[PDB]
């Protein structure tokens, strides 16, 4: 199977650089060229440019000239894609799509994209906060962490029906969401329920069980 | 450069029910367009390339059409699995620029929200900080308002608000909303008290306690 594979996510201080990587396979990589597109959160998809792995060759959006600058390595099937004076409009997900082969080169095979964050903001762990009173609806709030995301479970995917998990918003310079569970009242407290959160950034785990008050 | 006007920004549709989402180039692109389909948290998929052929896997209820400078996507009825956002590229030559967007979302009847209030967390408090939650859960439509009061006075500052996507089950939307506050301004006050407002009633829906009880 053909497959594209990019680098993690990156967190970097604005006026600063980043560059991403691309591992390309199941097919010759100098056949096809490589395009970049950059997608705000929410937002539109939005076209860079492409290196031709063959002749080193490059082709850009006006706008990302002289903001992103592309390469490849034909040894290593590995295309790059650097950014420079990273500003916050900088902020958003990255893909590596192979231009098609046609006729025509039609974007065929997109990676699974690499997300950067352009902060002077700083990596910080959450406060997981419990949130207690035929339905109850019982609760979990996050708070203050850096960068996002954050990934959110109820019994470790045991409660998989009846939960929200809504959108961070940005809570000065840090975000905060929140996470809601709805089980049979019959079921609690007996049955115990526990969100489980991890902020992969930080590379921290939480626990909360939540006590009825 | 290029200019690509991808119509609607939202639209709304049934299962069973045909839609089209129209795509105007502002120069002559022959025949060189193509369509993507992209789903909340997924990197993006070819559909149509070449302006009506369909790309391998892709059902025969998606139908590209157009020449020139009109371009048009017929989805003939509508799927569960066809709900999420269209975008159009020209594909054959620089710039290859990608339309707007169109966000499709699925239609379902009017329903009132399952408003929970939760006090602060005593942990938090430790902390110095309050933060009082109330959840507006399964409602449609998306538009709803929340409003805020303390000992019965409307409060507008430290309330962020939250919306899920389009739920994938049932089709209703949540909200959450959180009201900030800190240990001191929370201790000296009572009555903490969430109103949803929301076309599905007359009067708001209040959810209320008394941090004494």
């Amino acid at each position: 199977q053909v497959k594209l594979l990019e680098s993690g996510p990156e967190l970097v201080k604005p006026g600063a650089s980043v560059k991403m990587s691309c591992k390309a396979s199941g097919y010759t990589f100098t056949s096809y060229v490589m395009h970049w597109v950059k997608q705000k959160p929410g937002q539109g998809l939005e076209w860079i440019g492409y290196i031709n792995p063959y002749n080193d060759g490059t082709k850009y959006n006006e706008k990302f000239k002289g903001k992103a600058t592309l390469t490849s390595d034909k040894s290593s099937s590995t295309a790059y894609m650097e950014l420079s004076s990273l500003t916050s409009e900088d902020s958003a997900v990255y893909y590596c799509v192979r231009g098609g082969y046609r006729p025509y080169y039609a974007m065929d095979y997109w990676g699974q994209g690499t997300s950067v964050t352009v902060s002077s903001a700083k990596t910080t762990p959450p406060s997981v906060y419990p949130l207690a009173p035929s339905m109850v609806t019982l609760g979990c709030l996050v708070k203050g962490y850096f960068p996002e995301p954050v990934t959110v479970t109820w019994n470790s995917g045991s409660l998989s029906s009846g939960v929200h998990t809504f959108p961070a918003v940005l809570q000065s310079d840090l975000y905060t969401l929140s996470s809601s569970v709805t089980v049979p009242s019959s079921t609690w407290p007996s049955e115990t329920v526990t969100c489980n959160v991890a902020h992969p950034a930080s590379s921290t785990k939480v626990d909360k069980k939540i006590v009825p008050r | 450069e290029l200019q690509m006007t991808q119509s609607p920004a939202s639209l709304s549709a049934s299962v069973g029910e045909t839609v089209t989402i129209t795509c105007r180039a502002s120069e002559n692109i022959y025949s060189y367009l193509a369509w993507y389909q992209q789903k909340q948290g997924k990197s993006p998929q070819l559909l149509v390339y070449n302006a009506k052929t369909l790309a391998e896997g892709v059902p025969s209820r998606f139908s590209g059409s157009g020449s020139g400078t009109q371009f048009s996507l017929k989805i003939n009825s509508l799927q569960p699995e066809d709900f999420g956002s269209y975008y159009c590229q020209h594909h054959y030559g620089t710039p290859l620029t990608f339309g707007a967007g169109t966000k499709l979302e699925l239609k379902r009847a009017d329903a009132a929200p399952t408003v929970s209030i939760f006090p602060p967390s005593s942990e938090q408090l430790t902390s110095g900080g309050a933060s009082v939650v109330c959840f507006l859960n399964n409602f449609y439509p998306k538009d709803i308002n929340v409003k805020w009061k303390i000992d019965g006075s409307e409060r507008q500052n430290g309330v962020l608000n939250s919306w899920t996507d389009q739920d994938s089950k049932d089709s209703t939307y949540s909200m959450s909303s959180t009201l900030t506050l800190t240990k001191d301004e929370y201790e000296r006050h009572n009555s903490y008290t969430c109103e949803a407002t929301h076309k599905t009633s007359t009067s708001p829906i209040v959810k209320s306690f008394n941090r004494n009880e």
